[PDB]
């Protein structure tokens, strides 16, 4: 009893997408299926239905025209075709079951797939140590700038320093570029004794780095 | 849809809608069974199973308190008449001849002494548990028992009652639809067949259900025993796929607006118009509208739609002195009238503004436009036939 | 469309505590209506269909109330489990639109944030971008404006935030707001402050420092 989504991934705009779900556990063929849509941070928003036969499909004004949602009821498989592809399509993609006939309430949701939908193209991070400042402890971090696309994970001390770590959400800039920094809080009698690594990774990119943060 | 708009009395119409007509309402009572909860107690202390006895215990509790209440609501539009329909089943006879038809089936029609017919239903399925697998192993009188299994059934067979109590005690023993603890799709499903209808309306609401919760409703009887009584109001579209157009218009100023604005259908040549907006209500090209709801016109009132200025009908235009700007949207585009001298325009959503319009009556489609701006004020023009 | 309205878009209560969110729409939608508990990288949990109906597996505390435009949902005893963020839809008419979220938070005592200033690297700085990084660190609530002035000389559009979930052990947020220009721009001006003020500022703590 479960749906499964795929078929997301990064592309330019313009382009063309296809999501499919995989549905197991329920009768598939009685249930009338949706897609909803969630940016990031953003909230939910309904794009399209797709009735249990096949003759009734509903889209949002926002992808009408460009989207088109389908079914394979045989192989139990929810599709949906997008085209005409802009960066404010750019979100994490469920399918849903409506409850009952009508009644349109999503009791079954899938883990949502994630489709990035912008110009730039694949580029790794410049990290940038953030030096302590401060009082009693202090504060240092690593800047993450101009990677795309997400994520990339930072480490401290190669994950033997957790305590005191923060590393905020990223910010995609006007330049089409995700940035982050990474800080952590230290004592202070402790900045010439101890060493302090950050350790980044964007696996898009390949870019593993290691950048040691030091008083200046 | 054919949508055309008439440059003198600056209103329009949209024609090609199709007709489903509320003419009757069926009669559903459901007796859901409890299994006789409060001969069974909770000696063992606290316990999950007591938990959920006590969850149901104190539900009917409840709804036997929503009943009395609304019962003491009797001093002395389609539920005033519904209710007396409620008065004639609250008898315990009627209860018993409703539970004495249902002892050898789940579902059959039972006469009521009253010259009426409904439809009786029996959801068993928690006093089946109550009885056959809960009482069994509690019958101990201690709940703390092994077999945590059973608390969670208890949990998921109860669920349906739970709600139903919920949902009289929100609405205080009449809900405004049917919802699924009320009726679930399949009981929804033989309801609807019942109906004294032929197959073609028969297929329309089966293939609307949502307009059938939507416009149907549910009474509280009372709680008999273990026996929750309730009767579910459904309505019978008993006439389809008849002519139907909405007539929706601005005032057009020199000053008059159109006063009969609203929903035509035709049922049986005769023409009817409902001017209330709850009466009529939309699924793509179909309209739903209430019969009772329903003003019989003569067919001469399509004489508004070519020259008002004609004496076979009284069309009954209105007049105002002081000239009032407005925008009323139809289905298939939209009427604006700009007769105060304000800046009005037409725009879209990506391109922004794309004319100017001058000062009074001019009709506008969806086909060249996408919302409709006076002041600071604008309105994305959409499908909002249901609107008045 | 229908519009949802929900109130408040962020609630702070405690452990034990009973809370209310309200929904609320911009036509009637009977008794059409859901509520989800979706927590930060999970799909929408379903609360309660219908208007009070509750779904299967949903714990009692959750209560729904409502009929025709504006409806509630209550939760009667918060677990730490029920922070999350709760969203409402109607199902009257497609298209099907959703409310736009309430976050209940967890409420502790608030904390004023510990503000630090980061100069620009060296090597950001030979590339020719100069991006300088201010820090609030553990307050409490979110709330926090943070305003950039160069030379005392106030920036707009030229900075972007960055918040972090709340910590499970502080309850406490942290903010990052790295104001970026070209190093040529940077190296025009000298004193670079970051304004912050937050209700646990009595007035608003400037940080700033002088390059060089």
């Amino acid at each position: 009893v479960q749906l499964v989504e795929s078929g997301g991934g990064v592309v330019q705009p313009g382009r063309s997408l296809r999501l499919s779900c995989a549905a197991s556990g329920f009768t598939f063929t009685t249930y009338t299926m949706h897609w909803v849509r969630q940016a990031p941070g953003k909230g939910l928003e309904w794009v399209a239905l797709i009735s249990s036969d096949g003759n009734n499909k509903y889209y949002a004004d926002s992808v009408k025209g460009r989207f088109t949602i389908s079914r394979d009821n045989s192989k139990n498989t929810l599709y949906l075709q997008m085209s005409s592809l802009r960066a404010e399509d750019t979100a994490v993609y469920y399918c849903a079951r409506g409850y009952y006939s009508g009644g349109d309430a999503f009791d079954v949701w899938g883990q949502g797939t994630m489709v990035t939908v912008s110009s730039a193209s694949t580029k790794g991070p410049s990290v940038f140590p953030l030096a302590p400042s401060s009082g009693g402890t202090a504060a240092l971090g690593c800047l993450v700038k101009d990677y795309f696309p997400e994520p990339v994970t930072v480490s401290w001390n190669s994950g033997a320093l957790t305590s005191g770590v923060h590393t905020f959400p990223a910010v995609l800039q006007s330049s089409g570029l995700y940035s982050l920094s990474s800080v952590v809080t230290v004592p202070s009698s402790s900045l010439g004794t101890q060493t302090y690594i950050c350790n980044v990774n964007h696996k898009p990119s390949n870019t593993k780095v290691d950048k040691k943060v030091e008083p200046k | 849809l054919k949508e055309s708009y008439l440059e003198e009395s600056c209103s329009t119409i949209t024609e090609g809608y199709l007709s489903v007509l509320r003419t009757g309402w069926y009669t559903n009572v459901f007796t859901l069974e409890v299994g006789d909860v409060e001969n069974l107690t909770c000696t063992d202390g606290p316990s999950l199973i007591k938990t959920e006895l006590d969850l149901t215990k104190s539900a009917l509790r409840e709804l036997k308190t929503v009943s009395a209440d609304q019962l003491a609501r009797e001093e002395q539009a389609a539920v005033t008449a519904g209710i007396a329909i409620a008065k004639t089943i609250r008898l315990e006879s009627e209860v018993n001849a409703i539970k004495g038809a249902l002892k050898t089936t789940n579902e059959a029609v039972s006469t009521l002494g009253n010259g009426v017919r409904v439809l009786a239903t029996a959801v068993r399925e928690l006093k089946e548990f109550v009885s056959k697998n809960l009482t069994s192993a509690i019958n101990k009188n201690k709940c703390d028992i092994a077999d945590l299994k059973m608390a969670v059934s208890f949990s998921q067979f109860n669920r349906r009652f739970l709600n139903v109590v919920r949902q009289f005690s929100d609405n205080a023993g009449i809900t405004p639809a049917i919802s699924l603890d009320l009726m679930t799709d399949a009981e929804l499903a033989r309801a609807v067949s019942y109906m004294p209808t032929s197959a073609g309306q028969i297929k329309l609401m089966l293939e609307n259900r949502a307009m059938v919760r939507r416009k149907g409703f549910g009474i509280l009887i009372g709680v008999y025993g273990s026996s929750v009584i309730y009767m579910v109001q459904l309505p019978i579209f008993g006439v389809i796929d008849t002519p139907c157009w909405i007539i929706k218009a601005a005032p057009s100023c020199s000053c008059l607006l159109r006063e009969d604005q609203g929903w035509y259908c035709k049922n049986a040549g005769s023409t009817v118009y409902y001017p209330n907006d709850k009466d009529c209500e939309t699924r793509g090209d179909h309209v739903f509208c209430d019969t009772a709801a329903g003003i019989n016109v003569a067919e001469q009132s399509r004489e508004c739609n070519i020259n008002i200025s004609t004496t076979n009908y009284p069309c009954k235009v209105s007049t105002g002195r002081h000239p009032i700007s407005m925008v009323a949207l139809s289905p298939l585009g939209a009427l604006v009238a700009c007769y105060k001298g304000v800046s009005c325009s037409i725009g879209s959503n990506r391109v922004g503004i794309i004319k100017q319009l001058p000062k009074g009556c001019s009709y506008i489609t969806n086909q060249d436009a996408d919302t409709v701006t006076i002041d600071n004020t604008v309105y994305q023009l959409s499908k909002v036939e249901g609107e008045q | 469309d229908i519009q949802m309205t929900q109130s408040p878009s962020t609630l702070s209560a405690s452990v034990g505590d009973r809370v209310t969110i309200t929904c609320r729409a911009s036509q009637t939608i009977t008794i059409w209506l859901a509520w989800y508990q979706q927590k930060p990288g999970k799909a929408p949990k379903l609360l309660i269909y219908d208007a009070v109906s509750l779904e299967s597996g949903v714990p009692s505390r959750f209560r729904g109330s409502g009929s025709g435009t504006d409806f509630t949902l209550t939760i009667s005893s918060l677990q730490p489990d029920d922070f999350a963020t709760y969203y409402c839809q109607q199902y009257n008419n497609y298209p099907y639109t959703f409310g736009q979220g309430t976050k209940l938070e967890i409420k502790r005592t608030v904390a004023a944030p510990s503000v630090f200033i980061f100069p620009p690297s060296d090597e950001q700085l030979k590339s020719g971008t100069a991006s300088v990084v201010c820090l609030l660190n553990n307050f409490y609530p979110r709330e926090a404006k943070v305003q950039w002035k160069v030379d005392n000389a106030l920036q707009s559009g030229n900075s972007q935030e960055s918040v972090t979930e709340q910590d499970s052990k502080d309850s406490t947020y942290s903010l990052s707001s790295t104001l970026t220009l070209s190093k040529a721009d940077y190296e025009k001006h000298k004193v670079y402050a970051c304004e912050v003020t937050h209700q646990g500022l009595s007035s608003p703590v400037t940080k700033s420092f002088n390059r060089g």
